[PDB]
């Protein structure tokens, strides 16, 4: 550290961040010199390992959307809602397999890492690259129409093996590409995978079966700790003013409906019971399934969702 | 809109604010995941969630305390472990629902004990002023001494001439040393306090036990001092007549009786 | 009202008649000659029964 | 029977509200939990079970439980003085770097003799290998072609007090059973 | 707030337009949304004779 500067000179170091060490970067590194106040420069941020395991598809995979809404209703068949949670926490549960190269390294971060933020790509959201990706530069062109990418998000190509990766942080959408601040340092022809990736820590550590000497399944589950920005889309048609549901259910597995009714108070005792209606209305529970089987129903389907709001929203 | 939306069936949308606040220095927390600017004040996300447990208004200060549960982390609870503050953390909570920029107060108070139950949180107990009103109220006794705290409103005596600032020499674990003091007669600054600017406009107050010579005396230890910092010093009055008036010649406010009767009845049995 | 926003109303409290007093005496202080006085107040409704 | 492991920790205090949760670690550390099974087919192995499981007092004796991995390879021979041992790297350096668990190695090798070290630091030196360094000697010259398996150890007692003796045939016959075998934090630390 | 009288109605109870008084007061903005009063029937006066 001690070096003269001559003058009309200017010195510039090579900062390298490395990848280990402690979880938040509390760093304050001090530059003093004589008859100089001291000018301390302050490094803040955080230290996140990636997940680089591809769970295999052949169980379907589960996402999860799950918000608070307390609701209380009065005698008459009235209700008021008061959503609580803005953003849904999203869940994901999935099944892996690790089996050269993969247990090993999947054992030691599991016993390192452990329940620390995890930066979870979309497995969902796979994407194989078109042209090839020339080494730093900057812009990825690809499709991003449906996808869960977000203006300063967060991308990770990846190869064939665990290792072959790299994270790079996404400035804006410009519907074709991906504005990129940081060049690319490694170049990957067609055939590497993109991912969306999204902060995520473990909610319960997998329990490990052995399958063979070196090979052991999981069932990871992941919830996301970053709000999920989604347009929140209606259908189109309008019936006094509100929404209306034209999908027509899938009949695969058959459906029923009850009428649930506040019929409490049956005030049973030792001769015979008696059952008073309180509002002496019935309102009708039905149960409603369907299929994607394309991206645009997909997005619709979680536009919808998402302007639910659980059961705040009615239609 | 807040009272159409409380009253709307489709938007409840609560959010609950708290503002923490001393002097010239304020602490804005919100419930929610993200941060919400309200009267251009932004409220920070606490990673874990801050919330409450009711409000009560029974009438019984016992009974109507209010409750806050967050992480150990909290900024405006570390003050309290490892001394309480001098002065009163007053808090304002507010409501308000996401996308209004109204919003309405709901309780108003002050910080009445905070504890870490566990090290991912952090219980406050709040209370209100009602429960100021349970000491008692006598504040009067016919004895010969003063019976008033030195520079109150009924002494009457201003200490600004008195105030000394200094820097102290050393710093012991029960006695702070400053030689400036050591011109000064044994006992000028007992019953005293020591105070200095912590952050801000707001300063912590320690009393003093006892002068003598060059030390002093800090009641409670001097846990929390400056090493280097600018203290002040204000002296203190022993409450006796001589004292009251030799020293600050305030005898005319001086509130005690000093010989006026010890027992002296008029009915009693033998005046000789 | 339940529509109005009221939910639940649980706690009838009808209470009772036959008891409750019939006869009340109100001690005061009179502050001319700060002499202990009292005054009845009756309720012969009640009384009656 | 396929069995699995699991790093059990004590992280509790996650403390969720209403915005986001967050979890703490309060130690930053992990136990890790094996299973075990056996076949008797012998008086001798069923006594000498039935020592072992009156000896445990069900948790309170510990004993070291070696898994039966191949976390860590060989990619270059060591000498038998030489204590840089040199193996795939597997992060193992980022994860790894001394600390109670996951810091003991059996090298089992193809003859049948086994040695019993001690890690004492790991440092990257290679994308694709590592110098992961040991405590005291190997015990000779041993190549990459002469190793079959580390097996990493582990201090571990038992997680279950009861214990089932499945009998099938006789005392002198064949039985199973089942045990359990979680890491704890002893041997005087 | 506390004191404050107000009218209630609840037709499946029987019970009509009645004035009562607020008592004690425990309500809940945030959880459970649970808002709870006590009151009791308006018969508070002072004669002026
Ligand atoms: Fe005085």
């Amino acid at each position: 550290p001690p070096l003269g500067f001559a003058a009309l000179e200017e010195r510039t170091w090579t900062v390298s961040i490395g990848t280990d060490g402690p979880p938040v970067v509390n760093a304050r590194i001090v530059w003093r010199l004589q008859g100089e106040p001291n000018l301390v420069l302050v490094i803040t941020g955080n230290r996140i390992i990636a997940w680089t395991f591809a769970p295999d598809w052949g169980d379907s995979i589960v996402e999860r959307l799950s918000a608070s809404t307390n609701i209380l209703q009065s005698e008459s068949a009235v209700t008021q809602r008061r959503a609580m949670r803005l953003a849904p926490r999203r869940e994901f549960d999935a099944n892996m397999y690790a089996v050269d190269r993969e247990r090993q390294l999947l054992d030691m971060t599991l016993f390192g890492w452990g329940a620390r933020i995890w930066a979870l790509p979309i497995w969902p959201d796979i994407q194989l690259l078109h042209q090839p990706l020339a080494a730093g530069s900057l812009g990825i062109p690809c499709d991003t129409a449906g996808l869960d990418f977000r203006d300063g998000g967060l991308a990770m190509l990846r190869g064939e093996d665990a290792f072959t990766y790299e994270v790079v942080e996404v400035k804006t959408v410009t519907a074709s590409g991906l504005d990129l601040v940081r060049p690319v340092q490694a170049a990957w022809g067609t055939g590497s995978r993109l991912y969306p990736v999204r902060t995520a820590q473990l909610t319960e550590q997998p329990t490990l079966t052995r399958l063979t000497d070196t090979a052991q399944s999981a069932r990871v589950s992941f919830l996301v700790m970053e709000p999920s920005a989604w347009p929140e889309l209606m259908p189109a048609t309008t019936y006094r003013g509100r929404p209306v549901l034209e999908q027509r259910p899938d009949e695969s597995e058959d459906l029923t409906s009850s009428y649930q009714r506040l019929l409490s108070t049956l005030d049973n005792g030792s001769a015979i019971p008696r059952v008073t209606d309180v509002a002496g209305m019935a309102l009708p529970v039905i149960g409603h399934r369907w299929i994607g089987m394309g991206r645009a129903e997909r997005s619709a389907f979680r536009s919808l969702v998402y302007a639910l709001r659980g059961q705040q929203k009615p239609l | 809109s807040f009272n159409s939306r409380e009253s709307s069936l489709a938007d409840g949308q609560p959010v609950r604010l708290y503002q923490f606040s001393r002097g010239a220095i304020r602490w804005s927390y919100n419930s929610s995941d993200r941060d919400i600017t309200y009267q251009n004040q932004i409220f920070r996300t606490v990673p874990g969630g801050i919330t409450d447990n009711g409000i009560i208004c029974s009438g019984d200060p016992q009974s109507d305390q209010f409750v806050i549960t967050a992480p150990a982390d909290l900024d405006v609870a570390l003050l309290y472990k490892t001394r309480s503050p001098s002065d009163a953390i007053d808090l304002v909570v507010y409501d308000m629902h996401y996308g209004d920029a109204e919003a309405a107060v709901s309780w108003v108070g002050q910080i009445g004990d905070v504890d870490w139950p566990t090290v991912d949180s952090c219980r406050i107990t709040c209370v209100s002023e009602d429960e100021l009103m349970d000491q008692p109220g006598l504040t009067d006794t016919y004895c010969r001494t003063c019976t008033a705290i030195v520079g109150d409103h009924r002494c009457k005596v201003n200490l600004v001439p008195y105030r000394v600032t200094l820097t102290p020499q050393s710093v012991s674990a029960w006695v702070i040393s400053s030689g400036v003091v050591a011109g000064y007669a044994d006992g000028w600054f007992t019953g005293g306090y020591v105070e200095w600017q912590v952050d801000g406009d707001n300063y912590d107050r320690r009393f003093i036990e006892q002068h003598a010579g060059a030390d002093l005396h800090i009641l409670g230890g001097t846990e929390g001092i400056p090493a280097g910092g600018q203290l002040r010093v204000y002296p203190g009055c022993d409450g006796l007549a001589q004292t009251c008036d030799d020293k600050f010649s305030n005898l005319p406010n001086f509130r005690g009786f000093n010989a006026m009767q010890g027992k002296s009845p008029f009915d009693g049995d033998q005046v000789w | 009202d339940e529509d109005s926003g009221l939910l639940e109303i649980t706690q009838e409290k009808t209470g009772s008649t036959s008891l409750a007093p019939s006869q009340l005496i109100v001690k005061y202080i009179d502050q001319i000659d700060g002499a202990q006085r009292q005054i009845i107040v009756n309720n012969n409704a009640v009384a009656a029964s | 029977e396929d069995l699995t492991s699991s790093y059990q920790r004590l992280l509790s205090t996650l403390d969720n509200g209403s915005a986001i949760p967050r979890v703490t670690d309060v130690a930053g550390m992990a136990l890790p939990v094996i299973g075990h099974r056996w076949i008797g087919m012998g008086r001798a192995e069923r006594s000498a079970f039935r020592s072992l499981v009156y000896a445990l007092r069900g948790q309170q004796k510990p004993l070291w439980v070696p898994t039966h991995a191949d976390d860590l390879t060989l990619v270059a021979t060591v000498s038998q003085l030489s204590t840089a041992l040199d193996v795939r790297n597997i992060g193992y350096a980022r994860f790894a770097n001394g600390r109670p668990g996951r810091r003991d190695i059996r090298i089992e090798l193809y003859d049948g003799t086994v040695y019993h070290r001690r890690i004492l630091t790991s440092t990257e030196l290679d994308a694709d290998t590592e110098r992961v360094a040991i405590d005291a000697a190997l015990g000779r010259l041993v190549e990459p072609t002469d190793v079959a398996r580390i097996c990493f150890m582990a201090l571990c007692s038992a997680a279950s007090d009861v214990v089932e003796i499945e009998h099938v045939t006789d005392s002198e016959g064949v039985a199973t059973a089942a045990l359990t075998f979680k890491g704890v934090r002893d041997d005087e630390f | 707030n506390p004191g404050q009288p107000f009218l209630i109605r609840s037709t499946p109870r029987g019970i009509p337009e009645t004035v009562v008084r607020v008592g004690r007061i425990e309500d809940n903005f945030l959880g459970d949304g649970k808002i709870t009063l006590t009151v009791v029937q308006d018969q508070f006066n002072l004669p002026a004779t």
